[PDB]
């Protein structure tokens, strides 16, 4: 009834073979063109000015860090890291108590820094090994005597404090640096803070938080460290504001389960081949279906995005999949009917005698293939209503495709082979693309002399993730030397 | 005596052979559900992926072992041994089916049960009804799942999964299937793996 259909298409396609592989090739490129390259302003770093102001993108903190070093005489005598840094505390703490009580008239009149200082107590269950570190009452401001719980009488009365701030360094290279580091801000070894004899800089880094900012607040302090600081020192530069970017990482481990999918695909590949390299022919013979099913699924994708019917789903975590369900034996039942034939000439009359016969078959598996697909998407849960689609679409793409270019390069294959070369280059071209589309997987991968990090871990402490958010930072300097 | 001594070889060999894939695939899979553990001291990175302890590989791919011997010398001494599909790529597919699903058990959140049921039948089923159509290795595995289900169902009772909430039903309806899944799965590779000699 119907395999006088598939018997006119062998007729049809060794007859015009080379313009159906210009077709099929061609809307190959128009599918995998878009994916392997493809009322917020800018997310990302957008530097402006410290006059200006910001994005207006809330979940947004800004911090603000103070850099202050203590010098001695190049000849002094003593020289130890506890009373060298004690003294620079002994100011350290009268600043804090004054920054913490500043007496000033700001936007409301006689306020302090409490009154928009980020105040919350959301101390999470890892904080034991530091209950006694971290502000809780209702302030967020960092200083190295905030060990001491704002007491500066137990710093400067107790024995020893050089193995105590020790006590919590675990080790070396860590990507989660430490709370000594921080609460001292100045990298001991970025900064240069060493017990070394006529050369030493010890330096404390201050850390403070905020919502909005209001210079009117800031510029009338610094009036105060004007005269409390007076250093030495030209450090004025003028308006520039930086907007740090939030980049959120994804491990490795998250990563391997993907990868293993992949490689259990390729042994896929290997496998249904070896059924072919039992009959005389060459290896690119094989070659010739692996790049079309491909071919079709990357050119499905190509088909179900642009429509824009895919806003939740990437291919390198599912394209495998449909390799896996539809399969290639869907284009050997036929190769082997192909060359099981007799040996005659014109194979347009052999492939009409062999793939007429199994027209029938294909068609039912299709439509198997079908039935099971409708079901799924019959249903009303709305991702796999998503991939439903997907399937639908590359096994139409196989089929209406299948016929037209693996059948064309079989025919021109036992042409030079019972007599005795754009197939094989354009093969492979095609393998090319495929290995390029493959490569393309990667649509599912996906002040600075500071440290890389531990700028989001102070909010990962706290339910708080600022991978979305920007951060920005002003500074402002206050020295001290004598003998 | 140097022959049943090459059997038995062949016999443990293969068995191995597959712990050793147990293993692999449970790892893996444990480490699919990506938890956010913020905490701090962070987790270095084979801790992340040898996870848990040495309770659980061993014992996985033990149940891997039981089931590659089991599932083929059951047709050598009953009746006649498998031949439907067993050539490894069918193998594979099986295999990926089963990674994909246990990778569908968390990221969807359903309406009903009946689409639970509805859709959950028809797959399990299937998944029978293409790579191994032995009403043995079905009557088999379902048995199977159905105990594995009511260990950990009776052992967390003492407590080894450590959950407890409205979220009970998530084992009551979506775990055998994995299991019934590995069982056919190991079969088909144990098959697949005797019958080379
Ligand atoms: C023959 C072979 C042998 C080997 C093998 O094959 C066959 O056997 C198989 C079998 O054996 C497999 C295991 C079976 C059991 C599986 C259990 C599974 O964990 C479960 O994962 C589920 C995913 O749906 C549930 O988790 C919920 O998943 C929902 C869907 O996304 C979330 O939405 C919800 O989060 C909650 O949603 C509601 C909100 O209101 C809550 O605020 C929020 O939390 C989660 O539920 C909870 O979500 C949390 C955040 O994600 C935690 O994950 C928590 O877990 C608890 O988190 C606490 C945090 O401190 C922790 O202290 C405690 O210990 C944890 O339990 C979890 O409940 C469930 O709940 C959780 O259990 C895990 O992914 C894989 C798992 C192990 C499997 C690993 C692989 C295996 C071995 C297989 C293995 C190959
Ligand atoms: C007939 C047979 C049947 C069997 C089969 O053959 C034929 O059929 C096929 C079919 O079955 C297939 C499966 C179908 C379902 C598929 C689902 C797909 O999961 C998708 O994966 C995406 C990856 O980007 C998204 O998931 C995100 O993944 C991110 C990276 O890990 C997460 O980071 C994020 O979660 C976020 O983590 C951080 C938290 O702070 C956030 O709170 C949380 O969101 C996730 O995104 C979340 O993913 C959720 C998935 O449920 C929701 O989408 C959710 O959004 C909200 O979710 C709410 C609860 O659901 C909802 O109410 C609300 O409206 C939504 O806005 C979304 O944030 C997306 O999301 C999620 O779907 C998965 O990759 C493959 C999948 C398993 C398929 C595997 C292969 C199959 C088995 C095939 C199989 C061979
Ligand atoms: C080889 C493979 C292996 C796997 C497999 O194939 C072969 O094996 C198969 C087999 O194994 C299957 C399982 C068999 C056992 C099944 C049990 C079944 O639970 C029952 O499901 C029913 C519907 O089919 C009812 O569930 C109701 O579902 C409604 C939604 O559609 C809810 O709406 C209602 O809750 C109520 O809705 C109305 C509100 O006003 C109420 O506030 C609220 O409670 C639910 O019913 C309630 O559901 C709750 C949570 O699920 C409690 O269970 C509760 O318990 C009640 O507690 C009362 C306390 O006083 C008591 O009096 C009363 O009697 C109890 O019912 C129960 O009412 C019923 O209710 C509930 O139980 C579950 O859906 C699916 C289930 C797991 C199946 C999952 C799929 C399987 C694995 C199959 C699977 C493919
Ligand atoms: C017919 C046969 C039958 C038998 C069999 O074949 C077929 O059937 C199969 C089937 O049945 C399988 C089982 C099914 C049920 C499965 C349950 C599963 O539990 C889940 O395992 C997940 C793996 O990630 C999660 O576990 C957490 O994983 C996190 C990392 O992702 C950890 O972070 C956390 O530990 C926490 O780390 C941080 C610390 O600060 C916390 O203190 C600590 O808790 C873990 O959760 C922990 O998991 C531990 C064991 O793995 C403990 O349970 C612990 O709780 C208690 O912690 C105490 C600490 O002092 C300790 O003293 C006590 O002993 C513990 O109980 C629990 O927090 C999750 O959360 C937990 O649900 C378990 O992994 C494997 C499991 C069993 C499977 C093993 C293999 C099987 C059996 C197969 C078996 C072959
Ligand atoms: C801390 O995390 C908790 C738990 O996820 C969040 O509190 C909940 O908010 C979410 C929805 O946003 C719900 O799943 C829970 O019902 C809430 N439970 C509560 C309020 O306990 C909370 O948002 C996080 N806290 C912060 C500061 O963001």
């Amino acid at each position: 009834k119907i395999s006088r259909a598939f018997y006119n298409h062998g007729l049809l396609c060794a007859s015009y073979p080379i313009p159906i592989i210009l077709f099929t090739g061609f809307c190959i490129l128009a599918c995998c063109y878009p994916l392997l390259k493809l009322v917020d302003s800018d997310r990302k770093q957008g530097e402006p000015t410290e006059q200006p102001e910001w994005y207006v993108g809330a979940p947004v903190a800004y911090v603000q860090q103070i850099f202050v070093k203590s010098s001695v005489f190049p000849w002094h005598k003593n020289l130890l890291a506890v009373d060298v840094f004690r003294s620079p505390l002994s100011r350290a703490f009268q600043l804090v108590e004054e920054i913490r009580n500043h007496v000033l008239r700001d936007s409301s009149g006689i306020r302090s820094l409490e009154e928009l200082c980020l105040q919350v107590t959301d101390l999470l269950p890892g904080l034991r090994k530091l209950r006694n570190l971290l502000p809780e009452h209702g302030c967020l401001l960092l200083s190295p005597g905030n060990f001491w719980q704002n007491d500066w009488e137990r710093f400067h009365a107790d024995p020893d404090i050089i193995g105590t701030i020790h006590q919590h360094e675990p080790k070396t290279l860590q990507t989660s640096a430490t709370l000594k580091d921080l609460l001292f801000g100045v990298p001991g070894k970025y900064s240069g803070v060493s017990l070394y004899t006529r050369k030493r800089m010890v330096s404390y880094t201050i850390t403070l938080v905020f919502q909005h900012y209001h210079a009117k607040f800031l510029g009338s302090l610094r009036a105060r460290l004007m005269l409390l600081h007076p250093s030495p020192n030209c450090s004025l530069r003028a308006e520039s504001l930086v907007h740090v970017h939030f980049k959120e990482e994804i491990g490795v481990a998250e990563l391997i389960p993907l990868v293993t999918t992949y490689i259990i695909l390729f042994a896929y590949i290997y496998f249904s081949t070896r059924k072919i390299d039992m009959v005389k022919s060459k290896w690119g013979l094989a070659l010739a279906a692996v790049v079309t099913v491909l071919s079709s699924l990357l050119m499905s994708v190509g088909l179900c995005t642009l429509f824009g019917l895919t806003p939740t789903l990437n291919g390198g975590e599912i394209f495998p999949y449909l390799v896996v369900v539809i399969g290639l034996e869907n284009v050997l039942v036929l190769t082997k009917s192909v060359v099981s034939t007799p040996v005659d000439l014109e194979v347009k009359l052999r492939i009409a005698q062999g793939l007429s016969s199994e027209s029938w078959s294909i068609m039912k598996n299709m439509a198997t293939e079908l039935g099971i697909i409708l079901i799924g998407y019959f249903t009303l849960v709305p991702a796999i209503q998503e991939f439903c689609l997907f399937a639908v679409v590359g096994l139409v793409s196989d089929f209406f495709l299948q016929m037209l270019f693996f059948t064309t390069v079989l025919s021109i294959d036992i042409r030079r082979m019972e007599l005795a070369r754009l197939a094989q280059r354009l093969i492979m071209a095609g393998t090319v693309v495929w290995i390029g589309i493959l490569v393309y997987t990667d649509p599912a991968g996906l002040w600075r002399k500071l440290s890389f990090r531990h700028w989001p871990t102070l909010f990962s402490y706290y339910n708080i993730t600022l991978a979305k958010r920007y951060i920005s930072l002003l500074p402002v300097i206050p020295v001290t030397l004598r003998l | 005596i140097s022959s049943v001594t090459s059997q038995s070889v062949n016999l443990m060999i293969r068995g191995v052979v597959l712990f050793f894939i147990g293993v692999f695939l449970a790892l893996v899979l444990n480490l699919l559900q990506i938890q956010r553990n913020v905490t701090l001291f962070p987790p270095d990175v084979i801790a992340s992926i040898f996870s848990s302890a040495w309770w659980v590989p061993p014992c996985c791919g033990t149940a891997s072992a039981v089931i590659g011997l089991l599932y083929p010398s059951i047709d050598r001494h009953l009746g006649e041994p498998h031949k439907f599909k067993r050539e490894w790529s069918s193998v594979m597919r099986c295999v990926a089916v089963f990674v994909g699903i246990n990778h569908a058990s968390a990221k969807v959140d359903f309406d009903n049960n009946i689409q639970l049921s509805l859709t959950l039948a028809a797959l399990s089923i299937g998944l029978w009804w293409t790579f191994d159509r032995s009403r043995s290795g079905f009557g088999l595995g379902v048995g199977i799942a159905f105990l594995a289900t009511v260990v950990t169902q009776l052992l967390v009772y003492n407590g080894v999964y450590q959950y407890t909430s409205p979220d009970f039903l998530y084992v009551r309806s979506w775990l055998p299937c994995i299991f019934f899944a590995g069982g056919i799965t190991m079969g088909n590779i144990g098959r697949q793996l005797a019958m080379y000699e």
